[PDB]
């Protein structure tokens, strides 16, 4: 492919005289070039993606983290450039409770990590999620659904953290994504149960093992703080599960008076392309910071560049 | 409007067959060397400018091309007793044969191009044209500097890389400044007739006041200092008299007629400003795209009109006195402006004599002027095309 | 400003000595044929242009030229060591001397950037400041050299013309001065687009003098102002904007509802004034050269017109069925009119209208109004005319001069 | 030898000055657009090619070039009496100075035979020792300038594409130096016909000599088996083209052995003269094979290589295909013409020269680009490159050598 | 090889017919001035070369050229309906026919890219292989042309020549296809270089070759292996390595200091003299060609030196006080000879020797001895010579051709 490889960027940077900031992915470029042209739409930073950068390595050649960690210590030291990573699930304990260790963005030498476990989980503000998903809906039952969604959304993140415990568990962190369906969910009085259903694609044994470790790892979530458990849950998996979260509660409150018009909604909000949601609730996240003192973002690292 | 969504090309050289799908904004594409990426760009600026007699030039069998409205034009060269033939078919049925050898004496001798300009008026096959930036821009600038441009350069340019080579007639340097002193000229005319208009209007707008039974002054004061120092007024750069004098008048002198009369002034002063302002829009727009660019020098007029080079110590150069990579900065700039001809922009190779701090936001400026048109480039830098990887081409094509 | 006055000329190719005194405002010059008025036209258009190369491609003696305003010089010719020299002489004391072989090098070094010896004469005519006034020269050929260059110039670009010019009537030939119709077609629309400028800056200061004067403060000036309307509307010169009768509509619908509005209504009127009369102060000289030119054609009239859709004053022909056509369509003699009513108008440069057989091509009804309709214009050039018939001639006796060479023998 | 080391410009177009430390070996000199990176390869190259003529076309005010031994040129340019003078004075006090006008008209003579002032021009660089190194030029413009003059030149005979090219680009411009691969394929001719002239009188030497050695010495298991190794790899090399029998004469000397000490010595001197021409074969074609194995790193579907006939009498240099087609290297693309050229500038078969390249990433893919100054370095010429380069590809692992520019803008 | 053996010709330029056979080894022609000798070599050049496009520019009716091997070739010139025509067919019943006229309108295309009617001529000359033996033509102007060559050509690169000859005698003028000196100087550093590549293949060869004569392995061989060593040093051939005097005396010391000992000398004896007898046989062409010319040479010798420190040979005159010079030293009459002796050389292809005045500015010495000489190199080519002199002739009557023109009434 025409890209530039880890030697070459570091000379890319030797040459470049702009202030650069390096990401994982393209979708955290499209994030962060939202964050900082709200507060500077004049800004000339220019955001670096790892993910194209060709490494010879066949191991390194897929993990973006570690092209980003390779490309921060052959050039830790220099001025104008930034790194942002993942957390992923790195400095938290799991012994019995969930326990963050850090409660802060880290910083090494303009290495930084997400709050979270990713970027996507500064999106897991309430109001954010409520925003998005209202702007983004079939617009039939809306404030209805809404309604409901705000008292559902308190409990299910210990739902979708114990989701994600129980995929990183088996080392399935993409079984839940085609796993579970919304219909599989049901809305009870603030709560959600996902049947164990009999029939599913993949293998019993998986099926089996991810439920296995769901109950044994749900009792711990519970007991864990609502704010910490919000954080620890896995970026993708935590946009299709709210998805699907959604699209179960709106059937669940629009069937009565219509049963096949809120299957039609539910399954057009289920069949909604995965970067639509997470556009909408960057737009939300982005008008939302400054005016909630309960939404987060990474100020150290806009605040170094 | 209408844009290319596919190419296809069939033994093209007698060496390789290559299918290229586009996108409808932007496209890079990209590959190893000898791939085709300048056949590719020669094939698309010939089927789109509707100059079919270059086929003539290109051995191959068979090029599909399809636009987006879903018009297929198909080439193929046949041979018939040990002679080649050139058919071009449309999506319509009508088609048009013509011959190798006739249509090569008429390029060596420069009927036949009165025929396939009749076929291609009759059927609007030159609706919309192709900006062709070649990867040999900077010597072919500085051989024409020593459309009858686009004629000799063609010539010549077609004489040096062979005859497929389609007619050269991207912007010049020479044509940019051309056309920017015609556009000040016609902003200031259009000045002119607005203050004309102004005028008239003006004086029944006070008729009017006169009839009907502070920060005025103030704001007054910031539009005749907003209008005195504007450099597009090179004539009566004097409000600051007059608005003394008015004030002068007031100290001295409340008549409700006296502040009806200031708010008529105050809003033709407005009015006159906002219009000065939306004539000069487009040559603001395009010299504040040029000058996020230029670092040590900034693109400006003066006033006859004067379009030029402002350094820091206050002196005026040339556009001639500009670098290679600026001056190619310059010309890919205009041809994705709203001033620039509404084309298909084909550039070949626009990294070249470009920083990378430039590579990074080329496309991002020339997407940014809202023009609407597709570009299509041919690069072998990262740079160009960085945030913009969801739109890469990569060819392949199969050689036989 | 600088005229001539006095020629003297001694054994002009040895045979024949010619002296002349010229009026400063008009030289009307009469004789037979071969009495040597192009030589002497030639001999004044080397002397005013300064080109003193030409000079050493005649073989003469002594030249003596003398200006209005004192200045005489004195051009000689010698032979040392068989070797032939040239030395002009000012009357100051200032002189340059040169060599003939020398400058015919230099000239076929142009044949085949100006040498060590132009630049030499550049600078000695540029520090004695011996081009003050220039020359417009009008050849017996320029017939054919129009069509050459067509077939192929302007005041100051027309070396190509004047290379082919003097190949053809050899090197003592000046430069071709005269200007074509491609130049007074741009000059005109250079006049049309300064004018338009001049009326738009006066236009912003009478507003603002007029709104100056209409704060902090009666049929017959609505009918004067009706009439303004009328007249500016019914003009050519108001094409980009003909709406004052509507103006005018309004202010009377204005009033006619219902001392202080006599103020206003008396500035409005002088701001109208201001601007009727400012029209014909920026398109005088325009307007008296079409005046002139159109006095002699019969079928069509030159005339400009700018639609507000384009933004191009086209200027041109003009027929009675409303066609418009370039300038290139005249005929030769009304090329020749109009190139020689432009050389005597205010819009060309200060110069001295050299012409020589002013009745090529043209009718005996123009030859009778030429030199009258070019000295109407009032421009003060100094004219000086060759020519062979009375009908240039007529109604101009006075100026009249007759060429009688003085034959030596030899 | 001797190398560029400091170049510093005073007033460049009267508003700008620059100063650039060099290195001996490798320079990557990289800046912003507009930044002079090519006026300074052509100040370089018109002082090291000792062209001072050059100087009258470029305002200025001083340049001061220092090299490696500490000679050092000064070239001011002055307007005494608004007359210009351009006078260059060097370091062991040798100066000449001339007027501006003068070397306009003897190059617009040269236009349309040295004159007065280009003989003192050369007078004075030549009795100064100024052009003891040479300076190849790659411009940036190369790609449509060979397209050109293969459409109607080399490093000594390119008169007419320096004056086509400084008619373009006006006449400060350098003289196009590079080597063009039509003088890359005379060189390799011969070089590979002297290396067979050198084999030849090898061979004779070591014939006579052996011959010598066997009959003074006149009065095994190990030594049949490597004499049998040494002449099948002398039968499987493309340099033994004019002759490839020497497994039968191996066999016709065991079979003559194994029929029926004294023999011994003539066996180790056999085995010593076949090692001898091995080694000097190796020996004589090293910077052939060094050049080709450079430039066929970089070619993906061909060769360049060298074929010996006995039917014909003329060593064929060219591509080669794996389909066993022949090829003349006319037949390559604008990429691999241009590395061609550039790895032929930095091989020990080129001149002593400084090899100055102006936008070496031109029509170069990015794979090209990352090897292309390592396969230049890895020759070991001893040469100094110069490369102006705004690819960070080419710059790759090589940013000890990198010099950046930034001139310093004087307001006037 | 191919030769010819009949031509017959019907109304050359409408006025003599001419019918003479030629033999396959040597054709010399003696005649007064003005017989048509010129104009049978001419058509005879175009004849053998396929250049039929000339017979355009002849006026002839039927010309019939035959082989020594049956190849029997008609071409009639045709005037029907005021076209003329050129009909072409050869003795298999192969035939071509083309137009008079569009051959000259292909001749003025090609003054002013291949036409149809060359290709046509091409695909005609190549399907039926008419041009297998070429024929270099030497005309009797050939000394002008290459001084002026000389004072501004090649036997494959002509075409300006070829141009300016025809336009100065005419365009039924064939093609210039004698060899220039500086081709006869390239192709003798060709052939050094061949001879030099040649003797290295055959050292390799013999450094290989020598071990297995050692392996199957006396005063008087001491004796001729000093004479071979003092052949071996004082040799031009052996300047990279001539040192084998020192082997020889290092040799004979090694054999007085203290059987096989016979049979190695006798194998290195004969070794020797292949190397010496290989050398000779390499260098035989060029040795034989330069005794042949250094028979006319009086105080100097064309002769090629080797170098040690360059690689390329100098192919020029040698002096006997030691001064080398170039060929282009030599007179007009030595260059003649030169290319006459190359035309006769074994270097040369096989082609038909077509000479007119072979002894222009040859002295009557040189004209003795140049037939013989160059009959003495035998190369078995076809050769026609049109000469005046009788001591071209001499020693060869019996090949002595008159030219009879057989005048018709018209
Ligand atoms: N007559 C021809 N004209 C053009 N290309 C030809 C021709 N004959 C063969 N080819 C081959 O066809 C292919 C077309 O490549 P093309 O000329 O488009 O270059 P490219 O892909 O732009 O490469 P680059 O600019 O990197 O050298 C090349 O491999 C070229 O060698
Ligand atoms: N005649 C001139 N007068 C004034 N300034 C000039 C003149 N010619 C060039 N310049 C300026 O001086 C510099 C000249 O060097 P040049 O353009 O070659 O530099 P560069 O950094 O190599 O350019 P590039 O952008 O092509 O990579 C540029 O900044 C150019 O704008
Ligand atoms: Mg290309």
């Amino acid at each position: 492919s025409c890209a530039y490889t880890i030697d070459s960027y570091i000379t890319l940077l030797t040459m470049s005289s702009k202030k650069r900031l390096l990401v994982e992915g393209r979708h955290d470029r499209s994030h962060l070039y939202q964050l900082i042209y709200k507060f500077n739409p004049a800004s000339k930073v220019k955001i670096d993606t790892a993910q194209d950068i060709k490494a010879s390595d066949k191991a390194m050649s897929k993990n973006n983290r570690l092209k980003i960690e390779t490309i921060h210590s052959k050039v830790k030291g220099k001025d104008n450039i930034s790194f942002l990573c993942d957390r992923a699930f790195r400095e938290f304990a799991f012994n019995d409770q969930i326990e963050d260790l850090l409660n802060s963005h880290y910083c090494d030498d303009s290495l930084y990590w997400t709050l979270g476990h990713s970027l996507e989980n500064y999106f897991f503000n309430p109001s954010i999620i409520i925003d998005a998903f209202q702007f983004l809906s079939p617009s039939e039952y809306k404030y209805k659904a809404i309604e409901l969604f705000s008292e559902l959304i308190s409990s299910s993140f210990a739902v979708l953290a114990a989701v994600s415990l129980a995929a990183k568990d088996i080392d399935k962190a993409g079984l839940p994504a085609a796993l579970i369906d919304w219909k599989d969910i049901v809305i009870n009085d603030g709560t959600i149960k996902l049947i164990r259903r009999d029939s599913y694609d993949i293998d019993s044994a998986c099926v089996d093992s991810f439920f296995n470790a769901f109950d044994a790892v749900l009792p711990r979530v519970i007991a864990s703080d609502v704010g910490i458990c919000s954080r620890v849950v896995r970026g993708h998996t935590g946009i299709l599960l709210l998805q699907k979260l959604f699209s179960a509660c709106l059937y669940y409150v629009g069937r009565e008076d219509d049963a096949l018009q809120a299957d039609s909604s539910a399954n057009y909000f289920c069949n909604l392309s995965e970067l639509s949601l997470t556009t909408a609730l960057a737009e939300s996240w982005v008008r939302k910071i400054g005016v909630l003192e309960d939404v987060y973002f990474p100020d150290s690292l806009l605040k170094n560049i | 409007i209408r844009t290319i969504s596919k190419i296809e090309l069939s033994k093209i050289h007698n060496r390789y067959n290559l299918t290229v799908d586009f996108f409808n904004d932007l496209n890079v594409i990209h590959g190893k060397n000898g791939a085709g990426k300048s056949t590719l760009i020669h094939v698309i600026a010939n089927i789109v400018n509707g100059d079919f007699i270059r086929f003539a030039f290109l051995i191959f069998e068979e090029i599909k091309a399809t636009y987006s409205d879903g018009l297929k034009i198909v080439i193929r060269r046949d041979k018939i007793d040990e002679q080649s033939f050139i058919s071009v078919t449309l999506s319509n049925g009508k088609y048009i044969k013509f011959a190798v050898g006739e249509a090569m004496a008429t390029v060596r001798e420069i009927m036949l191009a009165m025929d396939i300009d009749k076929f291609v008026k009759e059927n609007e096959l030159q609706k919309v044209r192709a900006s062709y930036f070649p990867a040999f821009r900077t010597m072919l600038e500085a051989w024409s500097s020593s459309s009858f441009y686009n004629r000799k350069a063609s010539a010549f340019a077609r004489e040096l890389f062979g005859q497929f080579l389609p007619s050269i007639n991207y912007p010049s340097p020479m044509e940019i400044e051309d056309r920017l002193r015609e556009e000040i000229r016609r902003a200031q005319l259009g000045i002119a007739a607005y203050e004309s208009r102004t005028f008239s209007e003006s004086f029944v707008k006070v008729f009017s006041a006169l009839f009907d039974n502070g920060e005025l002054l103030k704001e007054i004061e910031g539009l005749a200092i907003a209008q005195d120092s504007s450099i597009k007024n090179g004539y009566y750069a004097e409000y600051s008299k007059v608005y003394e004098e008015i004030r002068s008048l007031i100290n001295r002198n409340v008549e409700n007629s006296v502040s009806g009369a200031l708010v008529v002034y105050r809003d033709a002063l407005r009015d006159r400003q906002d219009y000065q302002e939306k004539a000069f829009s487009e040559i603001d727009n395009y010299m504040s795209s040029v000058n996020s660019f230029l670092e040590d020098k900034e693109m400006a007029y003066d006033f006859y009109p004067k379009v030029g080079l402002k350094f820091p110590d206050g002196s005026w150069s040339p556009i001639r006195v500009l670098s290679s990579g600026e001056r190619q900065l310059l010309t890919m700039l205009y041809a994705a402006s709203k001033m620039g001809d509404d084309a298909i922009v084909l550039i070949d190779q626009p990294e070249i004599s470009l920083h990378i701090d430039w590579q990074e936001d080329l496309l991002k400026r020339m997407l940014s002027q809202l023009s609407g048109r597709q570009i299509i480039v041919c690069t072998h830098s990262p740079s160009i095309a960085t945030g913009y990887e969801d739109f890469m081409i990569n060819i392949s094509p199969e050689f036989i």
